[PDB]
């Protein structure tokens, strides 16, 4: 059966996430931008019922809701190439196009305030859907939308689907550079709060980790939020393939967040991609080993999270998934996972269940792989406690220091006191103290 | 059929045609599951198997695993033991009996014997079995979510659930992807090279009997006690599920 | 390799015997009985 | 000697088990005549 994922974007960096996303989608799917089946697709072997909802021109429409309360994202996803591949009633745009102003208490009264308008949305994007899995919630944790929007979001779809998967790509904020948003801390620390609450797992997007990684591996010299979503585009369409092309294992979202967080609270998904190069950088008859490729992504240049290098944090995997795009040998993945385990190629937490599964899966035929093996890398590490400690100790400098404490005051989530950033920095906290006892033995 | 790249024709088969497999042996009625297959075969683009109609609905006179340690764990004490044990007035579920079995014609395809449909049919009952298994433990992972926004230090039962799940689907993910790395991906080339190179009726016969015999020692299910060890791990992960399902159904019912 | 390769399809021309055996026995006690 | 061992009891017990089957499956053609 299908299983259609309302993709929410919150902000301008979660608006450029879902649109990237959507874009991937029709590319891999073979659905044209304008939503008609490309020619190429009509046969092909991508379940459009599963991630994309099919409207009633039978356009690949994923189920997405573009809310965002500032007009420069909502009107570049409706100039992108995709626009009638989507179904336009499930966007939502606010006319106020002020935005939450980096402000995640600001970004909640937003996304409250349009919770009529996104909620509608997101029930429309559900009944559209044959068997809607849950929501996937885009959005930055330094802008007010897409910490305090993302929030909103992502508590008003566990309220109105408490038994659907809140999944969330949520731009975390460069820890080691200077959040233009002296409460872009607060903002930080409320949608990690979102990430750990109202959200049921939370893949932390630091875009200095984007940067780098893009400089570094992909040879990308200063990663702009738009090479950020076009990356997470990329790494969702990877993710995604084995949702267009029906495989034998790890069939659902539900089934990929158990099998990746032992941890129903430990949710929080650090990125990697694997091999991490430009598509300049053609593999010279490099027959990409499953082993090579499982070292390669936990490479740390092939991460894309944005871990703080923390020696206090013991980053270890708590659960680590390959998700293999291209021919890959599955006898192959064996010997990956016999080499991974002899040379510690990745190094998993001391307190959560070993998980090291080889699944062999198509890719989608509408997307061309210029690697023969692509690797994305959903890891729940230790280090993330280090990206989320980095997260907490500015929420805490903005809050201590009342660094744009104006902003964050000015709304209701933080009227009386800087609580909602002080409880998100809390959130924040707990939950790298227990993602640092999961890479410990004493976890459980 | 009974051969998995089916991908959709097996997302939709352990969601809707499971239904009244855990009913009596006669207590599902197969009309539901007939409109479950049809509705599965021509609702998506699964349409390029062009055998749906050999997949036919079958029930063994006892259970995958009852005939099997019936006849396999015999010879030793049970051969007249429970060799030949009736599952219809004992415990024997929907899911336990059924099978799909393969016939062919006389004219053309004149070697599915009656023996070697049966062979098929356990093996594909076992196979579906195994992917209904792990469907429903990927459903029974976002158990902790109803609370997701509720602290789990505090959810004795529903936080118990999540730290057993944190090893059931782990269990469940990398035999999916071992089983389907080693077994799927190289009986597959294996029983179309054996076909390529088989020229006369003996040789299609070698390459048959290859393709199900070598698969049959492949899962390690033809020993007396194995068998049994399966049983044993197999109804524990399942059974806990259930109960920690049944204690966090409080906060459907009787919250 | 050898020894397992034998053990392995010694264990399932076995299951396949068995199987026979076991189909055999149930439909004379299906039809017999 | 244990290759050999191993041997000996896969014959004995195929065999027999296809002696089983033999007198299983002679005992049901004709039943099925």
């Amino acid at each position: 059966m299908p299983r259609e994922i309302i993709t929410l974007q919150l902000g301008q960096c979660g608006n450029q996430i879902g649109f990237e996303f959507w874009k991937q989608l029709c590319a891999e799917h073979g659905i044209s931008p304008e939503g008609i089946v490309e020619e190429f697709a009509t046969e092909g072997t991508d379940r459009k019922d599963v991630f994309f909802y099919q409207a009633d021109d039978e356009h690949y429409i994923p189920r997405a809701v573009l809310l965002d309360l500032e007009p420069r994202v909502i009107h570049s996803i409706l100039n992108s190439p995709y626009a009638k591949l989507y179904n336009p009633e499930n966007i939502y745009l606010s006319e106020h196009g002020g935005g939450a102003g980096n402000n995640w208490a600001s970004g909640f009264s937003q996304g409250e305030k349009i919770h009529e308008d996104i909620f509608d949305i997101i029930d429309r994007e559900a009944d559209g859907s044959d068997s809607l899995e849950g929501f996937v919630l885009c959005h930055s944790i330094a802008g007010g939308t897409g910490s305090g929007l993302g929030s909103y979001l992502l508590e008003r779809l566990n309220d109105r689907y408490p038994k659907k998967l809140v999944q969330t790509y949520s731009v975390f904020p460069n820890q080691d550079e200077m959040s233009d948003v002296v409460v872009q801390p607060y903002n930080s620390l409320l949608t990690l709060k979102r990430l750990t609450q109202n959200a049921d797992c939370v893949v932390v997007l630091d875009n200095t980790a984007l940067n780098r990684i893009a400089t570094d591996r992909l040879h990308i010299q200063n990663p702009s939020f738009s090479q950020i979503n076009q990356l997470v585009s990329t790494i969702m369409s990877a993710s995604t393939t084995t949702l267009r092309y029906p495989g034998y294992m790890n069939n659902d979202l539900i089934g990929l967040i158990a099998s990746l967080i032992p941890t129903p609270r430990l949710h929080f998904l650090m990125t990697g991609y694997t091999p991490l190069t430009t598509d300049q950088s053609v593999a010279s008859v490099r027959k990409t080993t499953v082993l090579d490729v499982m070292r390669r992504l936990l490479q740390p240049k092939n991460v894309m999270v944005s871990t703080g290098r923390d020696r206090q944090t013991n980053h270890c995997y708590i659960a680590i998934l390959n998700i293999i795009q291209g021919e890959v040998d599955p006898t192959q993945v064996h010997k990956s996972l016999q080499r991974i385990r002899e040379r510690k190629l990745a190094n998993f937490i001391p307190w959560g269940p070993a998980s090291i599964q080889v699944a062999l899966s198509r890719k989608s035929p509408y997307l061309p792989s210029a690697h023969r093996v692509s690797g994305l890398m959903m890891a729940n590490h230790t280090s993330i406690s280090s990206l989320f400690e980095s997260s907490c100790q500015q929420y805490d400098k903005l809050r201590k220091r009342e660094a744009f404490l104006e902003q964050f005051r000015k709304e209701d989530i933080f009227k009386e006191n800087f609580d909602e950033l002080d409880r998100s920095r809390e959130v924040v906290q707990e939950l790298i103290d227990e993602y640092h006892a999961a890479t410990r033995p004493d976890y459980i | 059929y009974f051969l998995m790249d089916q991908g959709d024709f097996f997302v939709h088969f352990m969601d809707l045609t499971e239904e009244e497999l855990k009913k009596p042996v006669d207590d599902i009625t197969p009309t539901r599951l007939e409109a479950l297959l049809e509705l599965a075969l021509r609702m998506s683009t699964a349409n390029t198997d062009p055998f749906k109609d050999d997949l036919k609905i079958d029930l063994m006179p006892h259970d995958l695993i009852t005939q099997l340690l019936r006849v396999l764990a015999i010879e030793t004490q049970q051969e007249k033991a429970m060799v030949h044990a009736d599952p219809t007035e004992l415990t024997l579920s929907g899911l336990e009996a059924f099978s799909f079995d393969y016939v062919v014609t006389w004219p053309l395809s004149l070697i599915i014997n009656r023996k070697a449909l049966t062979r098929y049919q356990m093996l594909f009952r076992h196979m579906f079995y195994c992917k209904h298994v792990e469907r429903q433990l990927c459903s029974v992972w976002i158990s902790n979510k109803a609370a997701k926004r509720f602290s789990l230090h505090s959810a004795k039962w529903f936080a118990g659930a999540f730290t057993l799940r944190q090893r059931m689907l782990n269990f469940v993910q990398n035999i999916q992807s071992y089983m389907m790395f080693e077994v799927m991906e190289p009986t597959w080339h294996v029983l179309e090279q054996n076909l390529r190179s088989a020229s006369n009726i003996d040789d299609v016969l070698g390459h048959h009997a290859s393709f199900l015999d070598n698969c049959l020692k492949d899962c390690m299910l033809t020993n007396p006690e194995l068998l049994r060890v399966f049983s044993k791990l197999m109804s524990v992960c399942v059974m806990f599920t259930n109960c920690l399902q049944r204690f966090t159904q409080s906060m459907k019912l009787d919250s | 390799k050898d020894f397992e390769n034998q053990i392995t399809e010694l264990k399932k021309e076995n299951f396949n015997l068995k199987l026979r055996i076991y189909f055999l026995e149930e439909r004379m006690q299906q039809e017999f009985h």
